[PDB]
């Protein structure tokens, strides 16, 4: 039961949480795992946070992604308040009230990446490629590792995800087509879809491919 | 908002 993770907190705020986790006997730690039940995000007064890896994974796993205000206010009323009353409402990129967290929780029966095959191809900054994979997994996708490896039939949609600025300042990936028939999209297609917890159209994320 | 060493993804 109850296992916390923190994101965007200074060491200082981390202690108020430790003091809070101590009292209520919650397993508080630095690394986000499969046993984690809550992701506590630093937010503004309106429960909007910035997008960190933990934010994406908290959503993907259908965990409680709650404002750090849940801790401070509980600490204030000496009693552990309801997570729902402090759930993150959105972020600085995809919308302030998109309700992605709550949608992830209420959509565990219908994962957005359901029936999709995705290969995180290429280099990736600030987010280990293995994390980006676990993220598409938790969201229901099937992970591939090898461009020429995708499943060849019609009950499955293959997707190639890349971070264009994670290589150089000369081109070379408008050529991933020559290695498959799968559409290639920037990593933003995953981040946006996951944050809003709604599979997005590939259109604005498509990367022009040579023949 | 975020005040940790944790990277943020607000663009690419």
């Amino acid at each position: 039961r109850m296992s916390m993770v923190v994101s965007g907190l200074t060491p200082e705020e981390f202690m108020l949480v430790y003091k809070f986790a101590r009292k209520h006997h919650i397993t508080l730690t630095n690394l986000i795992t499969e046993e984690t039940t809550h992701v506590v995000m630093k937010t503004d007064a309106e429960f909007v946070c910035e997008r960190t890896l933990k934010y994406f994974l908290g959503i993907a796993g259908g965990k409680w992604v709650v404002s750090y205000f849940w801790v401070t206010q509980s600490i204030k009323e000496r009693k552990m308040l309801n997570e729902h009353d402090f759930e993150v409402r959105g972020d600085v990129v995809n919308g302030r009230n998109h309700q992605g967290p709550k949608r992830a929780r209420e959509s565990q029966d219908r994962k957005i990446f359901r029936g999709l095959e995705i290969c995180c191809y290429g280099p990736f900054t600030n987010m280990p490629t293995d994390q980006l994979e676990w993220m598409v997994q938790l969201c229901g996708a099937s992970v591939v590792k090898e461009l020429s490896s995708f499943t060849l039939g019609t009950g499955v949609h293959p997707i190639v995800v890349v971070q264009p600025d994670a290589w150089t300042e000369d081109n070379g990936f408008h050529a991933i087509g020559q290695m498959c028939e799968a559409p290639v999209v920037t990593r933003e297609w995953v981040l946006d879809s996951v944050a809003l917890y709604q599979c997005q159209e590939l259109d604005t994320y498509l990367i022009p491919q040579i023949p | 908002i975020s005040r940790s060493t944790s990277p943020t993804f607000n663009k690419q």
